[PDB]
């Protein structure tokens, strides 16, 4: 039973997702989610020369 | 646009077979059989010429 | 009538502020903040047609 | 399967048609001979031109609209425009004598001649068609075919359809603005047609349009073609749900239902919500709180009332392009804690938004800036009684030494018929009234 | 025809008031504290008397 | 088994939306609460109507009549309350509160 | 001081001030002996 | 070999069951194909609770869509994980709803419900146990609210033995989206409250404010909203689908949550739900999930656990952990906050703990509360509709697809004296 | 496992806060990143008393950052050691009060408060055994009296017997930087006196001379006093922190020093102290740092010690050093200077050496007296607020906004009792 019950098992673990590209997080971790706009500066950049030019 | 580029993460779009704007309503899953013009379902192959 | 915006209205002035939300926070209560403006806004309009 | 049919009587409506259908195949990228140059799509996907137009064998997509006018001219102008090659010879329908300015003429004696060839023509268009949503019907006020011959056919479309869908694009008079004499006496005697036959009657006035044209996109001497585009648009931005994919899609039926709160009150204010010029486009922000926050504005409405003095029954914001629900909510919340827009006490909600993704397409040599984002806002109010106080008023002080009457009970009319449209009219304005208390 | 203060003024009634009760609330608070004290003081004793 | 029937006000752009009082709605004292509107008489403990201000407006039907809510008056006056006193926010009205006259 | 125009205070109090003012606003006073040296 | 019939009706309850059943295939390691390319066997044993065997390897989930509006059907077809469902199982109209109640119900939306409960009853005798039938909606439109209320009024006088959980996005006032979504909802609410006996509101208020304050999310839309939704779709049923150290099924849910037959809204939640900013300063421990079920920023039905009492909570874990720490966590918070508890049930908290965490995360947490906080939307969506009725608002619309003034005062004298069965329980003495 | 929950409110409170757990940091030996990087076994020990462990090496602080106005907190964020703090503890209002001690109390901070209270509660309910609460309030401005005594009040509802100490950066009446201090100085210490267990008030002009005269640096800025009040809060916590050779945590110094329940405003006093030039020629022992501590220009008040009488005196020395010099000191300092002791305490000095020396130096000390000389400082205030509010000069801000006069003159008046209470103990005799 230690391998979770150990005093020092705190210091082993990644958090839950340590990057933004992690490939354990899905649909079911329910932590990856398609609402950051991780690209929403490139879009707004995008938008405002499409406007510009227009 | 927001939704044309996180399209096929987007809720409803429907069969994406057009290239200039993806937003086009594709309703040939709908479809009831009297007026099918035999349009290729969202999950098979197309026609001779292919297109 | 107060501004044309309830964001701008301020914490000093809107009728639910801290102070009054402590009061009702007994039963009974019930301060007559509202009436008395909605009856001068009244009598301010019927001043304006006259 | 979904479709609706354009009826386009008098001058108005055909010009309003041609602008409608020119921004219709620009934005389906049908060209004006009427074929479809496809040339992106992966074999026969592309549904979207359905409700529209009907593509034939010839490869041809003629579209679901009839135009109908009393006089040649601006039917024969279509006939011997670019748009030959696409629409149907059979659809543009044409008199010989022109209906005179007059109700009586254009209701019982001019009107009455080709409106069995017109509903043989809807009857074609309709059996062709097998998941009708309603019919488009587009006129003017001013008097003449757009008032009798519409009149009588919207009468003919209600006792044979039925329960379908009728949605009017009527021109109104302006409260000073005129270009006729006679068009209180026809704009009172249409009233009815437009109060017990049709199910949703967007007025539009030319004043209204003219100082968006002159404030809003700097045009100082605008003509009828940009008051027309800019009403494209609108019906542009009302069918989109019906034929691009959206978050939320409001048709026909749902739009009136979440709309009109009782069968005598249909007639809601239109408002159009990019409006910005080109050149001023560069300077604003554009977003969606600036366009919810434009079309509450009252200067942007495109009738000549102030809705200030008036009460929102309910509001179908029709948002389009990337436009999402949070700042949808947020605007909606805005406006509902400002205290300038007033809503009614019985109307709690009052916002039906609709969410589409194909953002809007920009006719070449325009006037509207392209852009992203767009609203069209379509409110129903209680300040829309302020144009029928001011038009029966005129009607009134025409009528009381007995002018003009002469030449409609000479075309057939009885003189009661104005007595009891004016006693229509007036118990409308009181049935707004009682609403709005 | 009502002051062009009415709002100010009637927020400061409501401010008044509550202050006067929660004085009043505030003396009772004290005497249902010192009684809660002398009674705790008395099962103090009467549980060192069993 | 009655009926309900709510009545509200005026509409005023103050009332900030929906608004409920906490005392019916305090589940850390909620036993002495309930029993003091029991005690008093006047003070309904019904589940509905806790909205006092629902939309932009106040419901005169039960909750409180309107004695005891429309007696809290401290002693105002218009002969004081034309002439505000110069270290409060009020007295920068002087430049239109002097030209009200003062009858009653 | 000068007024300041606050509640009852110097005796009664917030209760016995609403119920002087509800039977002011309803009728005639509850009576005059009441509340002998403010208690 | 308990197994569970979904059903989803409308544009929304189509969206949420898509993702529903993106996740829960996520779970089980299967391609929207249909074949299991899992690593163990346990993604593999309980596979028949919610697909059934086809040819080869394929599994082809056991959910009916219907929606009267074929856009959406189109839409989910042709959406991400559209391939997984079975074509047959498609039944629509052409027509639409109008977000009409009545249209929903009295009309064509009864002309597709024949299709439709052949469609139900050809999945439900194509079972062996069948624990029950799970429907999600929206009380707000036409086909969400009318034709789902029809098909649980039918389900529950076919099968009357069976669990029949409902999930529902109930309307806030502060979202709107719709004019007649009052008059829908207590059209709706009625059929909800007596014939289903497990119902888990879920309203968009509180997923949106759980994205803007937990989850910091720029822009969610509705993407976000049915994932957090089928993450508490797939918290309530794991045990079912895989083993544990405790384990509880929906039938043991509604014997423990529900105490009388119609007090059964539930308030779900989840956990862990962490914003990347704040992903490395958390560490998953069972007291931190435990505070994040019990934390009232994380409901998910725009109820505040403070502005009520709770009646009952189920909580169910998932991943390796501790039952002496699960215990003396959920102890703990009954010791501590102890006044928002009724005092006539001692230990409100049922727990179930499941060792099998979600791909990803090692643990993770669900709540269901059976909060007498509940009432307060209730109290919203009759005090809007009785604002609306005052002057019989949008009635013609009823009144020509056949429906009476009556059936809106049933509705309101139902949702009203349920909503005071609410206060009654809640302000009750111990003994 | 004794805890204390740290809170900064204010410009003020929250520079000096920051610069409190840089030397917590360095201390303990958590570096920017927030891992351990120590020598010393005697370090990760006892690191929960300020420390919340969470995955891997991370150690994140046990405090709670509130303002009205971001600037402060995105200085804070961006300069170093910022990014320890958890993204959740950054609760900031928007508006910002400013220099008003109503608009922070009555209004804007008070819907913030509930919120802080959450994170307050929080940070409480993830400790075990935990000793209680710090603030560093900055008496004189905004958000840091009004909304700092607000917190006080809330959190002494919360827990009522968890020690309570404040470091009261109270006002001056020389350096004159607010208009308004003597106002929000005079109606919060009022607040401060019922609420607060213990307060080391500190001013800023003994800050400014200490720097001027004892380690002269011609440039200690604000990160210099926000130095040396630092190392005092370390000192007065160092025993609970490190193992001594006689332990005294912040009950027993509170048990030990205050007589009297409102005779709890102390002089704080960190005595190894001496600047670059005079470092090498300076011996470092204990009657060295003892005669430091017992001087009247080392004091972090403006309140000269030599016209007051102390009450009881607190020395906590840091380092290995001899329990003989320690007491021979503290005896000879009460033979010394008897006349500034009260005669009706005796031996009124207490000890608590410890083991651990701060970083950089081998001896330390901290001085915590409680002298009757405090009660100038507020006769200073109050003499500037009776000299305003006689004029009824700046009140306007406050009665609008929502207050009365009644609270200023009643603040006045339990200002003038406790003025009256030191000198009735100061002039107190024997028998
Ligand atoms: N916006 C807009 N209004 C138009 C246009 N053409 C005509 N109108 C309006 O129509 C009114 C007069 O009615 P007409 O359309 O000219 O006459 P009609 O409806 O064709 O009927 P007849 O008189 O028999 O020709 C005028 O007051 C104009 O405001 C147009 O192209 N655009
Ligand atoms: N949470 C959530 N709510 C949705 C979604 N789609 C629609 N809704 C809500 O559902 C309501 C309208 O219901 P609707 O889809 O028209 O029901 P239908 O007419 O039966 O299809 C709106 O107020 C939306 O807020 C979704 O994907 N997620
Ligand atoms: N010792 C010290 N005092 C400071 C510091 N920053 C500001 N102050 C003092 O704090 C007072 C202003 O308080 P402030 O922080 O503005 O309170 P707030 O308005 O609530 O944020 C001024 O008189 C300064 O002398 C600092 O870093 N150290
Ligand atoms: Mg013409």
């Amino acid at each position: 039973e230690w391998d979770l019950y150990d005093p020092e098992a705190k210091k082993k673990d990644k958090p839950a997702r340590v990057s933004d590209d992690d490939p354990r997080c899905g649909p079911s971790s329910i932590q990856k989610f398609d609402g950051e706009d991780l690209g929403g500066k490139e879009r707004k950049k995008l938008m405002e020369e499409q406007m510009r030019e227009w | 646009t927001f939704w044309s580029h996180h399209k096929e993460k987007i809720p409803g779009v429907s069969q994406i077979k057009t290239l200039d704007t993806p937003f086009k309503k594709n309703s040939a899953f709908s479809k009831p059989i009297a007026e099918g013009t035999d349009q290729p379902q969202p999950y098979e192959q197309e026609t001779h010429p292919f297109l | 009538i107060g501004p044309e915006l309830q964001s701008d209205l301020e914490t000093r002035e809107k009728l639910t502020r801290p102070i009054v939300r402590v009061f009702q926070r007994h039963p009974g209560t019930n301060l007559p903040e509202a009436q008395g403006i909605i009856r001068g806004a009244a009598g301010l309009d019927e001043s304006l047609l006259r | 399967m979904r479709e609706c049919i354009s009826i386009h009587v008098g001058q108005a409506g055909v010009q309003i048609g041609n602008a409608c259908w020119e921004l219709y195949c620009l934005e389906h990228g049908i060209q004006p001979d009427g074929q479809m140059p496809s040339d992106k799509t992966i074999g026969g996907g592309d549904d979207s031109f359905n409700t529209f137009f009907s593509e034939t064998g010839a490869g041809k997509h003629v579209p679901r609209a009839v135009f109908v006018d009393l006089e040649p001219t601006v039917v024969d102008e279509v006939r011997t425009g670019t748009y030959r090659q696409l629409f149907h010879p059979e659809q543009l329908i044409t008199g010989k004598e022109d209906a005179a300015n007059n109700y009586a003429r254009g209701h019982y004696t001019i009107g009455k001649e080709i409106v069995d060839l017109v509903l043989d023509r809807i009857r074609k268009l309709a059996d062709q068609c097998t998941g009708l949503q309603g019919f488009l019907i587009f006129h003017s006020f001013g008097g003449g075919t757009g008032s009798g011959f519409a009149s009588l056919l919207m009468e003919r479309l209600s006792v044979d359809y039925g329960k379908k869908s009728k949605l009017e694009f009527a021109i109104y008079p302006a409260p000073q603005i005129s270009t006729a004499v006679v068009e209180p006496y026809n704009t009172i005697l249409t009233t009815h047609t437009t109060l017990e036959h049709s199910d949703c009657a967007f007025m539009v006035d030319n004043e209204a349009i003219y100082d968006i044209c002159r404030r809003n996109l700097d045009i100082e001497r605008p003509t009828y073609t940009n008051l027309n585009r800019l009403i494209a648009q609108i019906v542009s931005s009302i069918t989109a749900s019906l034929r691009f994919d959206g978050a939320l899609n409001v048709d026909l039926t749902e739009f009136q239902t979440n709309l009109v709160p009782y069968p005598r009150i249909h007639f809601p204010l239109a408002t159009y919500a990019p409006v910005i010029s080109a050149e001023k486009a560069y300077h604003e922000q554009l977003s969606v709180a600036e366009i919810t926050n434009a079309c509450f504005e009252p200067a942007n409405q495109m009738v000549k009332c102030d809705p200030r003095h008036g009460k929102y029954m309910a509001c179908c914001m029709l948002y389009r392009g990337d436009v999402v629900p949070k700042d949808v909510n947020a605007a909606i919340a805005t406006i509902k804690t400002k205290r300038t827009i007033q809503f009614v006490d019985w109307c709690p909600t009052g916002f039906k938004v609709g969410i589409n993704y194909q953002p809007p397409t920009v006719v070449p040599g325009g006037d509207l800036a392209k852009v992203q984002r767009a609203v069209c806002m379509l409110s129903n109010t209680t300040a829309i009684a302020e144009a029928w106080a001011r038009l029966d008023h005129k009607f009134d002080l025409m009528y009381a030494k007995r002018a003009f009457v002469h030449w409609y009970v000479g075309e057939g009319m009885e003189e009661g018929e104005f007595s009891e449209a004016r006693e229509d009219l007036a118990a409308l304005e009181k049935d707004y009234e009682e609403v709005g208390v | 025809d009502a002051l062009p203060s009415l709002r100010d003024n009637c927020a400061q009634q409501s401010n008044t008031v509550v202050h006067q009760y929660v004085r009043e609330c505030r003396i009772s608070l004290v005497k249902l504290r010192d009684s809660f004290l002398e009674t705790n003081e008395e099962v103090k004793s009467l549980i060192r008397g069993k | 088994s009655y009926q309900s029937i709510p009545r509200f006000s005026k509409l005023h752009p103050v009332i900030p939306r929906r608004y409920v009082p906490e005392w019916k709605n305090d589940m850390k004292n909620r036993e002495l609460l309930v029993k003091n509107c029991e005690m008093s008489g006047i003070i309904p403990k019904g589940p509905h109507d806790e909205s006092l201000f629902l939309d932009k407006r106040e419901r005169m039907n039960e909750v409180e009549p309107r004695v005891r809510v429309e007696a809290k008056h401290p002693n105002f006056e218009r002969y004081d309350g034309l002439r505000p006193e110069f270290h409060t926010a009020q007295s920068k009205y002087q430049s239109s509160l002097m030209f009200r006259k003062d009858n009653t | 001081q000068d007024k300041t125009m606050t509640f009852g205070g110097n005796g009664m109090g917030y209760t016995r001030q609403v119920n002087g003012n509800v039977a002011e606003l309803l009728g005639t006073g509850a009576s005059p002996p009441d509340a002998e040296n403010r208690s | 070999m308990r197994e569970i019939v979904h059903m989803q009706a409308g544009q929304c309850g189509n969206q949420i069951g898509a993702k529903f059943w993106e996740v829960i295939s996520d779970e089980h390691g299967i391609d929207p194909t249909g074949t299991y390319h899992g690593d163990s066997d346990l993604q593999l044993e309980r596979i028949n609770v919610y697909y059934n065997e086809a040819t080869g390897g394929k599994y082809v989930p056991r959910a009916v869509l219907v929606d009267l509006e074929p856009g959406t059907m189109d839409s989910v077809r042709s959406g991400p994980f559209g391939q997984i469902f079975r074509p047959d199982n498609f039944v629509f109209g052409q027509s639409g709803a109008g977000n009409n109640w009545a249209k929903g119900h009295y009309t064509e939306g009864a002309e597709l419900v024949d299709s439709v409960l052949d469609v139900v009853r050809k999945e439900a005798e194509s079972c062996d146990c069948l624990q029950g039938f799970q429907l999600t909606h929206s009380l707000g439109g036409g086909t969400g609210s009318g034709m789902g209320t029809l098909l649980i009024s039918k389900i529950r006088e076919e099968y009357p033995d069976r669990i029949m959980n409902t999930f529902s996005v109930v309307p806030s006032p502060k979202v709107s989206d719709t004019v007649v979504e009052p008059y829908n909802a207590t059209l709706s609410v009625h059929q909800l409250v007596e014939n289903t006996d497990e119902t888990y509101c879920i309203d968009n208020e509180a997923l949106y404010d759980i994205c803007f304050r937990t989850l910091k999310l720029t822009t969610p839309t509705y993407g976000d909203l049915n994932h957090l939704v089928s993450a508490t779709m797939s918290g309530v049923t794991t045990c079912l689908r895989f083993p544990g150290q405790l384990n509880a099924d929906l039938r043991k849910l509604a014997v423990n949550m529900v105490p009388f037959p119609r007090l059964h809204f539930f308030m779900p939640g989840f956990a862990p739900l962490t914003s990347r900013g704040s992903q490395q300063y958390r560490a998953l421990t069972v007291p931190e999930l435990t505070q994040q079920m019990f934390d009232a920023k994380n409901m998910m039905a725009a109820c505040d656990p403070r502005h009520g009492r709770y009646l009952t909570v189920a909580a169910i874990f998932r991943g390796r952990m501790s039952m002496k720490e699960v215990d003396e966590q959920m102890l703990n918070v009954q010791n501590k906050n102890s006044s928002y508890f009724v005092e006539w049930i001692p230990n409100n908290v049922k727990t179930a703990v499941c060792d099998i965490p979600p791909r990803g995360l090692k643990m993770s947490a669900t709540f269901i509360g059976n909060s007498t906080a509940i009432q307060e939307l209730f109290k919203r969506i009759s005090e809007q509709f009785t604002a609306m009725f005052r002057r019989k608002a949008f009635l013609h619309w009823y009144t020509g697809e056949g429906m009476d003034e009556m059936e809106f005062t049933e509705a309101e004298s139902n949702m009203n004296d349920l909503v005071s069965e609410y206060q009654q329980y809640q302000d009750a003495t111990a003994e």
